């Protein structure tokens, strides 16, 4: 594994480590299945996956926009001529409780009407906090960005299984106050609880301090 | 007939303005500079050819040999001088050419022959699958025993990186191939000598001992 | 009726496409920003701070992990002998994983630049002695004794005068592929003299090792760990 | 076959033999079949075909971008509404080991999501070497450009056979240090080994040196 | 709401379309180039170097292929007789396949321009004699003897003075379609005098033939071989 | 993201449409013309004999 050869001598550009380029690409955040109630609610979370939770918790305050993409198909590849609706419920607005609730025709919840044989839908969500930045760490006692509600358009149930995956890009990023990186396994999505019975050392070990 | 002197090394070579510069570029920058005279090879009637790898030919010779073994990075040009010593009753023709990244092929000691150099087994395909007839697209020079007994090529540094290690990568290879074979009558000197003289130009080392 | 054509590459979703999409709330005016101190514009501003190296990463320190941050000097060890040895590998496993430089290098593929390693003596004020901080260039061999480590690049750190010393590694480089093309040196700590201590002062002391990057350290080709 | 007639007298433009126009068009580099594991890995190689291996080995150092196109269909022409994913694994990143590996949702491996009823996808890959040029000939002892991983999107297997062919164009070409052209049959894709038992002469023969 | 139409030719993949497509890595900054010597900007810079012709491409030289690069002159051959004859066909089979000009013409369809053929005597210094390098224009017949080859275009190369001579073919042309529309000449080598040699010097010598293109040689319509 | 619409008349092939289409050989330089005598620019030059 260690090879002595091929030292590079020229310095690189500093633009690879800019704070925009560290979060620049779009990654999968949720996989939503709707087999044959009829509706799914997915409120927006960044800390759902262990990746990008460790990357956003390098800082204390972050401020960004978002851009969601909805790649939708059947459970195996297929695409049928089906009409779908993606309703975005803002913070402070009620969610749908069933498939034929009155919140589905609420005008202030913006919807997207696509077909499954289309290119995927794309939606930009602005900075939705009443503060000036999001914060992953709050020391006091009581970060919502909204909810996406997804259903098939109609008054009767459709004879198809829907499986969509959501991709999210992070735009116009500003970060504040760096912080040590998490070196213990996560337990819950809300609090930084760790397993205190066994503590993983940050480095792997060797036999002696002289045996390099 | 001049008498060149670089360092504590002196050769006597006639002044001849028919040097060839490889690709028209002179070796420049980004006590090792002297004349190293290799062992002499005997050209016979059934000889096939010889080759030397650079800078593998000077890894165990002189202060250039110990500067390569201690320093980490390396960069230099070269000034190769190949000359022949034959009478006016011998005949033959040599082709002296350099070839960057000369990779040999099996039909290691053969790939890194050292100061002595190795011999070509199939010189028609240059032991690499490429024909001898198109070797003159490289920086080359003809030694025709009828007219001249000397050949000199100035080679700059050719690599994708500005510095490289000197102990594994071989930059180019110097090929000396008898296109027209040697001939004489019986009673003349049966083996004609071929002498290679190397002088490093603008050598740099950047890695610590 | 402008005549247009559709090239290959329509209706495709490239996940690194940098485009402008439709806003979900056009009439919404977001909260204007205020001045919060400590803004990070580049990740190399976090690589240029000293962080503690875990040089004492033995297998017996795994139950008491606070001992991994300090390695001892003592009075019964003779002169001319080796105290510690570690290679300068930020991306690879070993002592450099505890630094913030060795964790941000796990997010990239290639990096090159210079480092600086800072030592810090934490013994009593009445103690004195000398250490030899030797550095071997890449490709060379580790020194067998103090007399051959002196002939390389070394400093003579006597802790009766200075409580801290700084050694600069001139260049490291990586091109990751499994295997990596890795040119790294070796830092060794040699007892120049023994540990001199009067009556009443403790006979065992400890050194903390700190490490950071320089102003010419860069990295490229972001990669997921 | 030889006809004495129709000599042309005007010289042509020199732009037909420029180094860009010698590699300007796109040719087939791979044919990937996926019959009914579920995923294929194809790492990028130019020396796979005997054509364009003899054309790139005319020089020693080359430096270029790339442009890939993925013409995908059934084994006989047909096109079904199937969603596909083409993930590009950069040099130094791990490859997927199975159909449901975690590397398929890795954010730093850029993916393309197309349908089979679409026009073919087009992707430009930049110059990916840590050196300043690619080199087909390396004399020392130890040119990677990446890997393309192709699968059908879903959690269960699709009832379709996928056959795609990859076309590659070479852009912004610079070449250095010309070299003799290979006149022996190739044996392996890595080394310039030739069959030393029989050597093919470069020219075909004639009876006598005077019989033209 | 700009009103556009789609013409015939959308969603098609033309393999020679020169378009701009989406980059797979927008944030990636590639390695900047350095100066490497020997850059080739045009393939006609490789066609203008002398390469060895395989004039001695007999059927008996196939086991010893190194003899195909030199054809002999000798002392027992009489004066006024033919030594070698070959037509100047770079694209066609025969002696011109061993040149770099005859291999780059296999990558194109049509070509036209002038050539130059260089000969080189490789005998002993004490030998002398004369050869006649005759050239027949296209459409003419090959000469039957030396007296009719003299009336055409010829040089008198005596190798007791010059070790090398250069003959220039004024124009060749091809339009390939199978058959080719091909206007080529014939080069013949005639013994003007016999081979004069003293005692002790060898009685058999050899000539090497080199060939290249001129500054007005061009080719067009790239084609796969 | 320029908002465009498709009017009636897309994807149709009108045989007298005078458009510009993609060249099959972009790197090909055709033979330049020479002066041939007797050029006809209009069919009414043949009606006046």
């Amino acid at each position: 594994n260690l090879i002595e050869t091929r030292c590079v001598l020229n310095h690189h550009s500093t633009q690879e480590t800019a704070i925009g380029n560290f979060f620049s690409r779009a990654g999968l955040v949720s996989i939503i299945t709707m087999p044959t109630d009829g509706y799914v609610n997915w409120d927006i979370d960044l800390m759902g996956y262990a990746q990008l939770r460790r990357k956003c918790e390098l800082f204390t305050y972050m401020r960004f926009d978002a851009e969601f993409t909805f790649v939708v198909a059947k459970p195996n590849g297929v695409l049928v001529p089906q009409l779908l609706q993606y309703m975005y419920v803002p913070p402070g607005a009620p969610k749908p409780t069933s498939r034929d609730s009155f919140a589905w025709q609420t005008a202030t919840n913006p919807s997207v009407f696509v077909k499954m044989t289309d290119p995927p839908a794309q939606v930009s969500v602005p900075f939705m906090s009443p503060a000036s930045a999001y914060q992953w760490f709050y020391d006091g006692y009581p970060n919502m960005m909204g909810t996406f509600s997804i259903r098939t358009v109609g008054t009767e149930k459709s004879p198809h299984s829907i499986t969509l995956r959501v991709y999210m890009r992070i735009k116009h990023v500003r970060a504040w106050i760096p912080r040590p990186l998490r070196n213990q396994p996560y337990l819950f999505k809300t609090n930084p609880n760790y397993k205190g019975n066994d503590i993983k050392c940050t480095s792997t070990s060797r036999d002696k301090i002289t045996t390099l | 007939v001049a008498q060149l002197t670089i360092g504590n090394s002196t050769i006597t070579t006639q002044e001849a303005a028919n040097i060839v510069i490889a690709y028209g570029e002179w070796p420049e920058y980004c006590s090792v500079n002297r004349f190293f005279t290799l062992d002499t090879k005997s050209w016979a009637k059934d000889s096939k050819g010889w080759y030397w790898k650079f800078p593998d030919v000077l890894t165990e010779v002189g202060v250039f040999g110990q500067n390569a073994q201690f320093h980490y990075l390396y960069r230099s040009g070269f000034c190769v001088h190949v000359q022949c010593n034959a009478s006016k009753f011998h005949q033959g023709a040599l082709l002296v050419a350099v070839l960057p990244e000369y990779v040999l092929g099996t039909i290691y000691a053969t790939t890194q022959p050292g100061q002595v150099g190795a011999v070509l087994t199939h010189p028609y395909v240059l032991d690499a699958g490429i024909p001898l007839s198109q070797l003159t697209v490289c920086p080359h020079q003809w030694i025709n025993l009828r007219t001249n007994n000397c050949a000199t090529i100035i080679v700059p540094y050719m690599n994708t990186v500005p510095f490289d290690s000197a102990l594994n990568h071989c930059n180019f290879g110097l090929l000396v191939i008898p296109v027209v074979p040697l001939d004489f009558n019986a009673g003349a000197t049966s083996e004609i000598p071929i002498t290679v003289t190397i002088a490093p130009m603008c050598a740099e080392f950047a890695g610590l001992r | 009726g402008i005549p247009t054509e559709l090239k290959p590459g329509t209706n495709q979703f490239l996940t690194t496409d940098d485009g402008v999409s439709a806003p979900i709330l056009p009439g919404f005016h977001p909260t204007p920003p205020i001045h919060i101190p400590g803004e990070v514009h580049n990740l190399l501003e976090i690589c240029r701070v000293e962080t503690i190296l875990e040089v004492n990463n033995l297998k017996t320190n795994e139950t008491t992990p606070m001992q991994r941050l300090c390695f001892p000097v003592s009075v019964q060890s003779k002169t001319g002998e080796l105290c510690a040895a570690f290679r300068a590998d930020p991306g690879r496993d070993g002592p450099w994983q505890s630094t913030i430089l060795g964790q941000l290098c796990r997010y990239y593929t290639q990096w090159s630049g210079s480092l600086e390693v800072t030592f810090m003596f934490a013994g009593s004020f009445m103690a004195t002695g000398k250490m030899l901080i030797a550095y071997t260039p890449p490709g060379g061999n580790v020194p067998a004794d103090r007399i051959t480590a002196m002939l390389g690049t070394h400093v003579i750190w006597d802790f009766g005068l200075q409580s801290s010393v700084t050694l600069v590694v001139p260049w490291i480089s990586n091109t990751h592929y499994y295997f990596d093309y890795y040119t790294t040196g070796i830092i060794t700590i040699w007892y120049q003299t023994n540990y001199v201590v009067p009556i009443g002062a403790p006979t065992t002391a400890y050194i903390v090792a700190l490490a950071a990057a320089q102003d010419n350290f860069t990295m490229k080709l972001c990669k997921d760990t």
